C-alpha cells in the first residue's frame, strides 16, 4: 500500500525483483568507477601534481603502487586505463543481470529455489547470507595483502629518498599493535585508527581483518542467533537496512577524518597536503626564509612573548609557533628529519634543512586545502586566478554529507521498523489509544 | 550589584520552571 | 590523456561519468509515463 | 642508549633537562691554551616565587609560592655560547644563541596571575678566579637581559600598541586623555636579572655538568601599564662542554 | 564596574510592577471558584 | 561536439519508454 | 518481582511525570554535569587563554561581564584537539586558565542532547506513536554538533569552536564570514530559506487556523475556551481556510489535506536546517562560499567591482583584525 | 578603455628597444602565468616571500634588471637572488630545474616571452593592485 | 615623560633613510644590489657609530665595498631603539603585504 514516492518499498517481499534492484545498482557503482577513471585519465596531465587536477580515483590506484615510481612521479598511465576499462566493461554484466532479474526473472525466488530464496524473518537463512558476504569481504581484505606482499607492493610516502613503491615483507602481526590502534583515544595526538602511519601496520591489520571476517562468516553460516540476540533485535528487512545505514554512517564519518588527517594511506604527493601539514609548512617556510637572512629563530621572541618561530607544546616538545601551535601532532616525511627526542632540533634546523624540504614546504603552503565552491584556491578573501580545491576537501565534505544523511536514514528506518514490528506505524487505533488507558500524570 | 541582579533573575526563571512543570494546571479530557 | 588508439573517444569519455545521473531522471520519465502509480 | 621522539612525545619529558648520574663527582680540567664552548645549556625551573607587597615600609615583604598555570612549557634549552678563560683564571660564559626565553604565568593566592618572561638572554656568567678545573663546588654568577614580555607589535584589547595600534582610547572620544596616558602610551622595558649556577655533578670523561640555579628578575609590566613584581626562580641545569 | 546606578531600580521595577499585576489577577481568579 | 554523444545517450532512455508505451508493454 | 526487572520497569515506566528511559539514564547525568559546570563557570570562572597566546579573555560575570558579553570561553589553542579533562591538569587553577570547563560542558552536552533525541524515539515507542519527531530534532542537534565539534575538528582546535555566550556567538559568526564567506555559500542560503520560510509558514498556519475557528464563545470570553482538551471534533473549518487561501493565491496553491499540510510544515525548516548544519560542517573542511572576487573586468582588464567585491572589502576588515596578536605568518590557513 | 598596442608595448631589453605584444600573446601569457606561477605569485605578490613582488619598479631594481623581456626570460631559465649573487634554481621554478619543477618541462621559448610580457603589461592595466596585495583587492 | 619611542623615532633620520642600527631588513630592497646578501651582513654587524663604519665589515669584496659607497647617502645611523631591534624584529617585523 505504498505511494509512488515510496515505490521501492513495494519490493520488500519480492526477493527476485529486489535482487535485480541490488545487482543493477551495483552495476551503477562499477560503471561510475570505470567511467570516472577514464574521464580522469583523459584529462590527466603528467607534469602537474594530481591534486591540481581534480583527481580522486587515480590517487587511489597510484596508492596501490600502479603507475608511479619514486617521489610519486607518474611513470606509466596504462594501469589506470586498465582499471577503468575493466570496471566499465564489468558494469554491463551487472546491468544485464540486474535488469533481467528486475523485469523478466522470477518475481519471487522462494519458489524457483530454496537456496536463493529467503524470508526476512528466517534468522538462520539471514545469518547464512551474512556469513557468505563476510567471507567475500575477508577475501577482499586479503587481496590488499596479496598486492602489498606478492604483487608489487604499495606506494610508501615514508620510503627513504622521497617516497616509492615498496614490497611489504614483514607486516605487523602483533595484536598489541594492531588492536592497540582500536583502543587509542580519538582526540589530538592519538587519533584512534586514523593515526596509522606505516604500511606494515596497514597490511597486518588487513591480515587480521581478513581472518576475522572469514572466521565470522564460517561462524554465521554454522550458527543461529542465541536467545539474548533474538530478544534484542527487530527481525525484518527494514530493520536490517536500518542496521546497515547506521554502520555506513559510522564508516563515512571515519573516512572523512581519514582523508583529512592521514597522509600515509592518502599520500600528500597525490592528495595534496593536509590542513595541518600546510599550516606547518607555512611556519617552516618563513623559518627558512628568515634564517637565511640571519634571524636566530630559536631566540626570536614574538609579539605575545611566545617564540615567533618555535615554542613548546603543553608537554614541552619544541614545535612551530604562531597559530599552527594547534597542529604540532602533525607528522610528515618532509619534516621528521628535523625532529629530535625533544621535538624540533635547533641544530638540525640551523644546519641540515635541504632544498627538497624547502621546496616541499613552499609547495604545501601554497596548496593548503582551502578554496571556494567555484574552485578559487586560497582563503575566502583571495582574488580569482588559481583554480584549485584540494582533493582532501572534496573527499571530506562529500563523505561528511553522505554520512550525515545515512544517520538520518538509520533513524528513519530504525524507528519505522520498530513501529511496524509492533503494529502502529500507520497511526493510533482510535478505539485502542494507549494513552487513553493510562492514568493521568497529574 | 549588577552580578547579584543577573543571577537573581536567572534563579527566578529556574524556580518558575519548577512550578510550571510540577504545579501546572492539569490537562483534563472532554 | 587516453592511449592514442582510443583518442577517437575523448568526447564520449567526457560524457560517460554523468550517465548514472540519467538513470535517476529516467525513473521519473517512466513514472510520468504510467501516471505516478 | 637514549630515547626517540615517539618514546618522549606527550610524557612531559621533553620539558626536562638531562640529568647526570649521582656517581658523577669528577672534575673537568681547563687549559687556558684551549678554547671551549657550552654546546648545550639546559635550565629547568621547578619553583617560581613572587615577592608580596606589605602596605607599609617597615616590615618588608616575603617571597611567596605560586602555582604554574601554563604547563610544561617552561625550560630553556639548546643554549650555546663561548666559555672563555680570563687573565685571572676565572671562566666566563657568554650566551650566544638558543631557546633562551619562555613566557610563564604563575598564580598567587587570591587568584592574581603573574606573567613573566623567564629568560637568560645575553647571559654573561663568570666563576671565581683560578678555576683550572670545573668541580662540584664551582659556582657561576652572572647577569642577563629581560626584555618586555610583549614585543612592540602587541595590541591591547582596545587596539592600542607601541609599533602598531591606536594612540588613544577611541571608545571615549571626548574623555580627558591625561588620566588615560599610562594605558594609552605603551613602553618597552628592558631590565636586568641575576643568576647563580651551582655545579653539583661533573662527568669528567664527557664534559657534562649539572646542578642547581637560582635566578632573580622582574615580571611583566604590561608595556608600562602597571608596576612589575619581583620573581625568584629555582631549578636545575645541565650543560655540555666542548673544546672549540 | 562603573554601571548606571539607576539600572538597579529600573530593573527592579521592570520586574516587580508587571509581575505583581499578573499575580493580582491570578489570585482573584482562583478565589472566584 | 561532446553535445552530439550526450544527445544520442540522453535520448536512449526516453526512447525505451516510448517504444514500450506504444507497443503497450509491461511498464 | 526480581530487582533488575523492577528497575527496568521503573526506567521505562510511562507513568513517571518525566519519562526516564534507557536514553535518559545517560542523558540525565551528562546534562546535569554540563548544566552545573556551565552555570558556575558563567558566574565565576576566571579569564581563559582562548587563543593560546597568554592573552586571557574574561568571560564570567564576576570578572566584569554582563549577560550579553559573558561567555564560557573555548579551550586554549595550545591544546588544539587534545582531550583536556580535569585529571590531566596539574591543578584546577591550570585547568581554568586553559579553558577546561568548555570541554567538559560541550562533551557532556553533546552526549546528553544525543540521548535527548533517542529519548524522543523511545517514548514514542512506549506510547504507540509514530517515531519520527526525533528526526525533526536531528536538525538542531546536527547544528550544535557542527559548531561545537565538527568545525573544531576540521580547523584543528576547540579554540575555534563556538563560545558559550551571546557576544561570543557573534564573534564566531563574524570570523566565520571572513574565513569562509558563509553568506555566499548555498547551504547557508538554504538555511535562511528554511528559517525565514519556517517563520512564514508558522505565521501562515497559525493565522489560517485562527481565521477559521468555529464560533463557540461570546465576545466577553477568550475564543480559546471554545476548544476542550481531547474533544473529538476539529475546532476550525479547514474548508473555509482553504476557500480563503486558495482565493488569496489560486486554488491549487492551497492545501486541503491536513496531513500533507502538516508534513510540509515539518519538512521545510528541518530540511533547510539540515543544509545549514551541513554548510558549517563542510566549511569545517574549507570548502567555502562562492568567490566572485574580481570576476568582472573590462575590455582593457580593469576590475569592475560588483557587490561581491564590496562583501570582500568587509571580509578583509574582519580578517585582518581578528585575533590580532595570534598570527606571525601571512596566511591564516586555519 | 581597451587593450591597445600602446599598453601592449613593453621593454625588450635594458637598451630601450621595445616590443609590441599581440592580444593573443598577452592572453597566452596570462593563461601560462596562471598555470605555472600564480600559486605563488597571484596578483603580482610572492606568497612565500612577500618582501619581493612583481611590480615593475621592484624588477627594475633587481640585479640583472628584470623589468624587460630579456631579463625576465633569463630569470625563468636561471633565477638569481635579487642582488644577482646566488643562483636559486633549486628552490625556484626555472628551465634549469624543470626536473624538480615539472610544470616547466613543456614551456617553449615563445611561452616564456608571453609570460614575461604578461608580467610587464599587467601593472599598466591594474596599477597599484598589481603587487600591492589585499589592501587593493 | 610618557612618549611613544617609535613615533619619536619617525622624527629622526630614521623616518627619512635606512637606519643601519634599527630599520628592518626589507627596506634594503629599495636600492639596487643590497638585498639579500649585503643587507644580511649589515644587520648582523650592527650597531654602527657612523654610516662610514659599514665599509669596515670584514669580508667585503671590492664589488660589495663599491655598492655600499654608491648607497651611503641613503643610509643614516641613530641610537639603537630596543623596541625596534628586540624580538628579531629587524629580520621579520610582522609586516608582509
Ligand atoms: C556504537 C555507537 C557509536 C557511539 C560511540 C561513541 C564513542 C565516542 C565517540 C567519540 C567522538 C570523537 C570526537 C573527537 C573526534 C576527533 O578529533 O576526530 C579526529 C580523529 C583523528 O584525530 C587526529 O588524528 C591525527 C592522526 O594523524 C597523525 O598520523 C597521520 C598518519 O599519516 C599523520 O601523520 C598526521 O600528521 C599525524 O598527526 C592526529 O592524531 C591528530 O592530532 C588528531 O586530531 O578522528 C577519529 O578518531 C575518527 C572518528 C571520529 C568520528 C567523528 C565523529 C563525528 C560525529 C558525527 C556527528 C554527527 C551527529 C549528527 C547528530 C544528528
Ligand atoms: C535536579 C535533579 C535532581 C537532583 C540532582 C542532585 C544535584 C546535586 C548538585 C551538586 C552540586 C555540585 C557543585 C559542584 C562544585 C564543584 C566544586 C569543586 O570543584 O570543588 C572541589 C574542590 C575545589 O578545589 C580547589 O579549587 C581551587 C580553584 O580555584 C579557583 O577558584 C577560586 C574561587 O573559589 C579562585 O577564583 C581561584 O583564584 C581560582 O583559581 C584551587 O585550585 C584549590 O587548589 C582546589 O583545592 O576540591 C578540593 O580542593 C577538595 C580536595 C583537595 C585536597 C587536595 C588533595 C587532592 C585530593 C584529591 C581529591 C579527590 C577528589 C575526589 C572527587 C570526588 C568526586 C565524587
Ligand atoms: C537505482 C535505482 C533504482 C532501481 C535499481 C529500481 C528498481 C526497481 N524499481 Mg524503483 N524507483 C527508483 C529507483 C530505482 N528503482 C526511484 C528513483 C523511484 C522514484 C520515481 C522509484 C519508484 C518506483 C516505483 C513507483 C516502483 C518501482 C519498482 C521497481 C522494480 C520494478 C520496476 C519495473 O518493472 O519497471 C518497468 C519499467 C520498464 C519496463 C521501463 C524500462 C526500465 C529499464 C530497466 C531501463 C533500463 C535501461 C538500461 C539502459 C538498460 C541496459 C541494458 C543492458 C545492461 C543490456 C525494480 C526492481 C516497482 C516495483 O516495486 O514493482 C513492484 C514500482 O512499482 N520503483
Ligand atoms: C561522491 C564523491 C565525489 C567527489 C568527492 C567528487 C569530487 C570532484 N569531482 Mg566528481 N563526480 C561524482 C562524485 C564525486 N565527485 C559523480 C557521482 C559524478 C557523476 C555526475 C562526478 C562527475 C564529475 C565530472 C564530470 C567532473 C567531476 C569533477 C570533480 C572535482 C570538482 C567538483 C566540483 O566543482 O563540484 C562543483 C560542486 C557541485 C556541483 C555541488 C553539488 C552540490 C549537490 C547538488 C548537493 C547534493 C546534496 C545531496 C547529495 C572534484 C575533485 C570535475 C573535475 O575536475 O574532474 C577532473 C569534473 O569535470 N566529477
Ligand atoms: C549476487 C548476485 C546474483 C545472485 C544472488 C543471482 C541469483 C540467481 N540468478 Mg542471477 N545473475 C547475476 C547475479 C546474481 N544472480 C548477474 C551478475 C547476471 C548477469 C551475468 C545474472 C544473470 C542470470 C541469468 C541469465 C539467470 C540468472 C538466474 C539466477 C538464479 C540461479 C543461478 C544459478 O543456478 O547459477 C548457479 C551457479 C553458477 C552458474 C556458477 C556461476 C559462478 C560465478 C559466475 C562466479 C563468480 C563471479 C565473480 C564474483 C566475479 C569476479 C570479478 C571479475 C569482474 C574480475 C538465482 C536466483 C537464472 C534464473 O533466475 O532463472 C529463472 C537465470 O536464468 N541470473
Ligand atoms: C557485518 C558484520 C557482522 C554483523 C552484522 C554481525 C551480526 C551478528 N553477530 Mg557476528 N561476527 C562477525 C561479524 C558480524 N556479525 C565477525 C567477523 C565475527 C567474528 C569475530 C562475529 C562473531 C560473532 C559471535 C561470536 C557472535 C555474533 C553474534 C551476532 C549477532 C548479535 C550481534 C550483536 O548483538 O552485536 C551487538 C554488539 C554487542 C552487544 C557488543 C558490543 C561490543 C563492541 C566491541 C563494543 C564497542 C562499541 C564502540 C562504541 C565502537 C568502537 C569499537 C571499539 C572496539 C574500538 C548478529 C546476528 C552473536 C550470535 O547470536 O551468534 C550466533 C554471537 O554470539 N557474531
Ligand atoms: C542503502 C540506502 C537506502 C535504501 C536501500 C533505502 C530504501 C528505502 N527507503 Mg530510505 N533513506 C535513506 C537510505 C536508504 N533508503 C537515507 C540515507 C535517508 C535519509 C535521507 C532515507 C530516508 C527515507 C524516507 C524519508 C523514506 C524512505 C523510504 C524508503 C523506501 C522507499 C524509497 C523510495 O521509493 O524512494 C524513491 C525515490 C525518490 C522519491 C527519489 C528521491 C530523490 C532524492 C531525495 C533527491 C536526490 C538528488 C541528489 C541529492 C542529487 C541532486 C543534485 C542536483 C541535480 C541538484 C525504501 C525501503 C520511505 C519509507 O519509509 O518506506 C518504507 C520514506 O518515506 N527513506
Ligand atoms: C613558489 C613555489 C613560486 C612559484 C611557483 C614561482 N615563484 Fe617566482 N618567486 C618565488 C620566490 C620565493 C621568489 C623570491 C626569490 C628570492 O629569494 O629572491 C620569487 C621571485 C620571483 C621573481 C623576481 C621578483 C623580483 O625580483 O622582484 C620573478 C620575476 C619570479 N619569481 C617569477 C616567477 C615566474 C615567471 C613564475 C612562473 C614560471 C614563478 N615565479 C613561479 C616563488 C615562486
Ligand atoms: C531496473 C530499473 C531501473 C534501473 C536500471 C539500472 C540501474 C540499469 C543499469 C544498467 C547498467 C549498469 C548498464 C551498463 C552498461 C554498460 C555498457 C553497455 C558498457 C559498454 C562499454 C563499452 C562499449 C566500452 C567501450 C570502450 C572501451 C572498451 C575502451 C575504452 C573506450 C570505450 C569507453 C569506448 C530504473 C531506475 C531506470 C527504472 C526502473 C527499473
Ligand atoms: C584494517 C586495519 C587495521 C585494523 C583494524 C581492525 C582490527 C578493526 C576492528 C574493528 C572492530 C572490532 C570493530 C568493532 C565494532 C563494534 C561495534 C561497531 C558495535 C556496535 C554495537 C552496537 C551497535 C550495539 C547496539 C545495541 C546495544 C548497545 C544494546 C542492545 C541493542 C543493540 C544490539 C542495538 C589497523 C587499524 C590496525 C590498521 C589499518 C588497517
Ligand atoms: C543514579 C541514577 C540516576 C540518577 C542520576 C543522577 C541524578 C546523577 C546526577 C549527576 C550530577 C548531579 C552531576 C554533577 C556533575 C557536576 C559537575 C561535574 C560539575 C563540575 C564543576 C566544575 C568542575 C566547576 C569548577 C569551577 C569553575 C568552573 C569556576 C569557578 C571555580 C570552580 C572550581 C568551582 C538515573 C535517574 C539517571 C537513573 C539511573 C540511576
Ligand atoms: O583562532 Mn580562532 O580563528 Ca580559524 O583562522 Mn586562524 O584560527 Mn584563529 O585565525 Mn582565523
Ligand atoms: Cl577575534
Ligand atoms: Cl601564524
Amino acid at each position: 500500500g505504498f505511494a509512488w514516492w515510496a515505490g521501492n518499498a513495494r519490493l520488500i517481499n519480492l526477493s527476485g525483483k529486489l535482487l535485480g534492484a541490488h545487482v543493477a545498482h551495483a552495476g551503477l557503482i562499477v560503471f561510475w568507477a570505470g567511467a570516472m577513471t577514464l574521464f580522469e585519465l583523459a584529462h590527466f596531465i603528467p607534469e602537474k601534481p594530481m591534486y591540481e587536477q581534480g583527481l580522486i580515483l587515480i590517487p587511489h590506484i597510484a596508492t596501490l603502487g600502479w603507475g608511479v615510481g619514486p617521489g610519486g612521479e607518474v611513470v606509466d598511465t596504462f594501469p589506470f586505463f586498465v582499471v577503468g576499462v575493466v570496471h566499465l566493461i564489468s558494469s554491463a554484466v551487472l546491468g544485464f543481470g540486474g535488469v533481467y532479474h528486475a523485469i523478466r526473472g522470477p518475481e519471487t525466488l522462494e519458489e524457483y529455489s530454496s537456496f536463493f530464496g529467503y524470508d526476512w524473518k528466517d534468522k538462520n537463512k539471514m545469518t547464512t547470507i551474512l556469513g557468505f558476504h563476510l567471507i567475500v569481504l575477508g577475501i577482499g581484505a586479503l587481496l590488499l595483502v596479496a598486492k602489498a606482499m606478492f604483487f608489487g607492493g604499495l606506494y610508501d610516502t615514508w620510503a627513504p629518498g622521497g617516497g616509492d613503491v615498496r614490497v611489504i615483507t614483514n607486516p605487523t602481526l602483533d595484536p598489541r599493535v594492531i588492536f592497540g590502534y582500536l583502543l587509542k583515544s580519538p582526540f589530538g595526538g592519538e587519533g584512534w585508527i586514523v593515526s596509522v602511519n606505516n604500511l606494515e601496520d596497514v597490511v597486518g591489520g588487513h591480515i587480521w581483518i581478513g581472518l576475522i571476517c572469514i572466521a565470522g562468516g564460517i561462524w554465521h553460516i554454522l550458527t543461529t542467533p542465541f536467545g539474548w540476540a533474538r530478544r534484542a533485535f527487530i527481525w525484518s528487512g527494514e530493520a536490517y537496512l536500518s542496521y546497515s545505514l547506521g554502520a555506513l554512517s559510522m564508516m563515512g564519518f571515519i573516512a572523512t577524518c581519514f582523508v583529512w588527517f592521514n597522509n600515509t594511506v592518502y599520500p600528500s604527493e597525490f592528495y595534496g597536503p593536509t590542513g595541518p601539514e600546510a599550516s606547518q609548512a607555512q611556519a617552516m617556510t618563513f623559518l627558512i626564509r628568515d634564517q637565511k637572512l640571519g634571524a636566530n629563530v630559536g631566540s626570536a621572541q614574538g609579539p605575545t612573548g611566545l617564540g615567533k618561530y618555535l615554542m613548546r607544546s603543553p608537554t614541552g616538545e619544541i614545535i612551530f609557533g604562531g597559530e599552527t601551535m594547534r597542529f604540532w601532532d602533525f607528522r610528515g616525511p618532509w619534516l621528521e628529519p628535523l625532529r629530535g627526542p625533544n621535538g624540533l632540533d635547533l641544530n638540525k634546523i640551523k644546519n641540515d634543512i635541504q632544498p627538497w624540504q624547502e621546496r616541499r614546504a613552499a609547495e604545501y603552503m601554497t596548496h593548503a586545502p582551502l578554496g571556494s565552491l567555484n574552485s578559487v584556491g586560497g582563503v575566502a578573501t583571495e582574488i580569482n586566478s588559481v583554480n584549485f580545491v584540494s582533493p582532501r576537501s572534496w573527499l571530506a565534505t562529500s563523505h561528511f554529507v553522505l554520512a550525515f544523511f545515512f544517520l538520518v536514514g538509520h533513524l528513519w528506518h530504525a524507528g519505522r521498523a520498530r513501529a511496524a514490528a509492533a503494529g502502529f506505524e500507520k497511526g493510533i487505533d482510535r478505539e485502542s489509544e494507549p494513552v487513553l488507558s493510562m492514568p493521568s500524570l497529574d | 550589584m549588577e552580578t547579584i541582579t543577573y543571577v537573581f533573575i536567572f534563579a527566578c526563571i529556574i524556580a518558575l520552571f519548577f512550578f510550571a512543570i510540577f504545579f501546572r494546571e492539569p490537562p483534563r479530557i472532554t | 590523456k587516453l592511449p592514442e588508439a582510443y583518442a577517437i573517444f575523448d568526447p564520449l569519455v567526457d560524457v560517460l561519468p554523468v550517465i548514472p545521473v540519467l538513470f535517476l531522471a529516467l525513473a521519473f520519465v517512466w513514472q510520468a509515463a504510467v501516471g505516478f502509480r | 642508549q637514549t630515547l626517540t621522539y615517539d618514546d618522549i612525545v606527550g610524557t612531559g619529558l621533553a620539558n626536562k633537562c638531562p640529568t647526570l648520574d649521582d656517581t658523577a663527582r669528577g672534575a673537568y680540567p681547563i687549559d687556558s691554551s684551549q678554547t671551549y664552548r657550552i654546546a648545550r645549556l639546559c635550565l629547568q625551573p621547578t619553583t617560581f616565587l613572587v615577592k608580596e607587597e606589605p602596605k607599609n615600609k617597615r616590615q618588608e615583604a616575603e617571597f611567596v609560592p605560586t602555582k604554574l598555570v601554563t604547563r610544561e612549557t617552561t625550560s630553556l634549552d639548546q643554549i650555546q655560547g663561548e666559555l672563555k678563560v680570563n687573565s685571572d683564571g676565572s671562566l666566563t660564559f657568554v650566551e650566544e644563541d638558543g631557546i633562551d626565553f619562555q613566557p610563564v604565568t604563575v598564580q598567587m593566592a587570591g587568584g592574581e596571575r603573574i606573567p613573566l618572561l623567564f629568560t637568560v638572554k645575553n647571559l654573561v656568567a663568570s666563576t671565581q678566579p683560578n678555576v683550572t678545573s670545573i668541580t662540584t663546588s664551582t659556582d657561576f654568577k652572572g647577569e642577563f637581559n629581560v626584555p618586555s614580555y610583549r614585543t612592540a607589535n602587541f595590541l591591547d584589547p582596545k587596539g592600542r600598541g607601541l609599533a602598531s595600534g591606536y594612540d588613544s582610547a577611541i571608545a571615549l572620544p571626548q574623555a580627558k586623555e591625561e588620566e588615560l596616558a599610562r594605558a594609552n602610551v605603551k613602553r618597552f622595558s628592558l631590565t636586568k636579572g641575576q643568576i647563580s649556577l651551582n655545579v653539583a655533578k661533573v662527568d669528567g670523561r664527557t664534559g657534562e655538568i649539572a646542578g642547581t640555579f637560582e635566578s632573580e628578575q622582574l615580571s611583566d609590566d604590561d608595556m608600562g601599564a602597571h608596576e612589575p613584581h619581583e620573581v625568584k626562580i629555582q631549578g636545575v641545569f645541565y650543560a655540555s662542554i666542548e673544546p672549540a | 564596574m562603573e554601571v548606571n546606578q539607576l539600572g538597579l531600580i529600573a530593573t527592579a521595577l521592570f520586574v516587580l510592577v508587571p509581575s505583581v499585576f499578573l499575580i493580582i489577577l491570578y489570585v482573584q481568579t482562583e478565589s472566584q471558584q | 561536439a561532446q553535445l552530439t554523444m550526450i544527445a544520442m545517450i540522453g535520448i536512449a532512455g526516453p526512447m525505451i519508454i516510448f517504444l514500450l508505451a506504444v507497443r503497450r508493454g509491461n511498464l | 518481582a526480581n530487582l533488575w526487572e523492577r528497575f527496568c520497569n521503573w526506567v521505562t515506566s510511562t507513568d513517571n511525570r518525566l519519562y526516564v528511559g534507557w536514553f535518559g539514564v545517560i542523558m540525565i547525568p551528562t546534562l546535569l554535569a554540563a548544566t552545573i559546570c556551565f552555570v558556575i563557570a558563567f558566574i565565576a570562572a576566571p579569564p581563559v587563554d582562548i587563543d593560546g597566546i597568554r592573552e586571557p579573555v574574561s568571560g564570567s560575570l564576576l570578572y566584569g561581564n554582563n549577560i550579553i558579553t559573558g561567555a564560557v570561553v573555548p579551550s586554549s589553542n595550545a591544546i588544539g584537539l587534545h582531550f583536556y579533562p580535569i585529571w590531566e591538569a596539574a591543578s584546577l587553577d591550570e585547568w581554568l586558565y586553559n579553558g577546561g570547563p568548555y570541554q567538559l560542558i560541550i562533551f557532556h552536552f553533546l552526549l546528553g542532547a544525543s540521548c535527548y533525541m533517542g529519548r524522543q524515539w523511545e517514548l514514542s515507542y512506549r506510547l504507540g506513536m509514530r517515531p519520527w519527531i526525533c528526526v525533526a530534532y536531528s536538525a538542531p542537534l546536527a547544528s550544535a554538533f557542527a559548531v561545537f565539534l565538527i568545525y573544531p575538528i576540521g580547523q584543528g582546535s576547540f579554540s575555534d569552536g563556538m563560545p558559550l555566550g551571546i557576544s561570543g556567538t557573534f564573534n564566531f559568526m563574524i570570523v566565520f564570514q571572513a574565513e569562509h564567506n558563509i553568506l555566499m555559500h548555498p547551504f547557508h542560503q538554504l538555511g535562511v530559506a528554511g528559517v525565514f520560510g519556517g517563520a512564514l509558514f508558522c505565521a501562515m498556519h497559525g493565522s489560517l487556523v485562527t481565521s477559521s475557528l468555529i464560533r463557540e464563545t461570546t465576545e466577553t470570553e477568550s475564543a480559546n475556551y471554545g476548544y476542550k482538551f481531547g474533544q473529538e471534533e476539529e475546532t476550525y473549518n479547514i474548508v473555509a481556510a482553504h476557500g480563503y487561501f486558495g482565493r488569496l493565491i489560486f486554488q491549487y496553491a492551497s492545501f486541503n489535506n491536513s496531513r500533507s499540510l502538516h508534513f510540509f510544515l515539518a519538512a521545510w525548516p528541518v530540511v533547510g536546517v539540515w543544509f545549514t548544519a551541513l554548510g558549517i560542517s563542510t566549511m569545517a573542511f574549507n570548502l567555502n562560499g562562492f568567490n566572485f572576487n574580481h570576476s568582472v573586468i573590462d575590455a582593457k582588464g580593469n576590475v569592475i567591482n560588483t557587490w561581491a567585491d564590496i562583501i570582500n572589502r568587509a571580509n578583509l576588515g574582519m580578517e585582518v583584525m581578528h585575533e590580532r596578536n595570534a598570527h606571525n605568518f601571512p596566511l591564516d590557513l586555519a | 578603455a581597451e587593450l591597445t598596442p600602446e599598453v601592449l608595448t613593453v621593454p625588450l631589453n635594458s637598451e630601450g628597444k621595445t616590443i609590441t605584444l599581440t592580444e593573443k600573446q598577452y592572453l597566452e601569457g596570462k593563461r601560462l602565468f596562471q598555470y605555472a606561477c600564480a600559486s605563488c605569485h597571484v596578483g603580482g605578490i610572492t606568497k612565500t616571500n612577500p618582501s619581493l613582488d612583481l611590480r615593475t619598479e621592484t624588477l627594475a631594481l633587481a640585479t640583472p634588471p628584470r623589468d624587460n623581456i630579456e631579463g625576465l626570460v633569463d630569470y625563468m631559465k636561471n633565477p638569481t637572488t635579487y642582488d644577482g649573487e646566488q643562483e636559486i634554481a633549486e628552490v625556484h621554478p626555472s628551465l634549469r630545474s624543470a626536473d624538480i619543477f615539472p610544470k616547466m618541462r613543456n614551456l617553449t621559448e615563445k611561452d616564456l616571452v608571453a609570460i614575461a610580457g604578461h608580467i610587464l603589461v599587467e601593472p599598466k592595466i591594474l596599477g597599484d593592485k598589481w603587487g600591492g596585495g589585499k589592501v587593493y583587492y | 615623560e610618557l612618549v611613544n619611542v617609535v613615533d619619536e623615532k619617525l622624527g629622526t633620520a630614521y623616518g627619512e633613510k635606512i637606519d643601519l642600527n634599527n630599520t628592518n631588513i626589507a627596506a634594503f630592497i629599495q636600492y639596487r644590489g643590497l638585498y639579500p646578501t649585503l643587507a644580511k651582513l649589515i644587520v648582523k654587524n650592527a650597531p654602527y657609530e657612523s654610516v662610514e663604519d659599514v665599509l669596515n665589515i670584514p669580508g667585503l669584496t671590492e664589488r660589495q665595498k663599491q655598492i655600499l659607497r654608491e648607497n651611503l647617502e641613503h643610509f643614516t645611523v641613530t641610537e639603537v631603539e630596543t623596541a625596534l631591534v628586540e624580538g628579531g624584529d629587524r629580520y621579520n617585523n610582522g609586516l608582509y603585504k
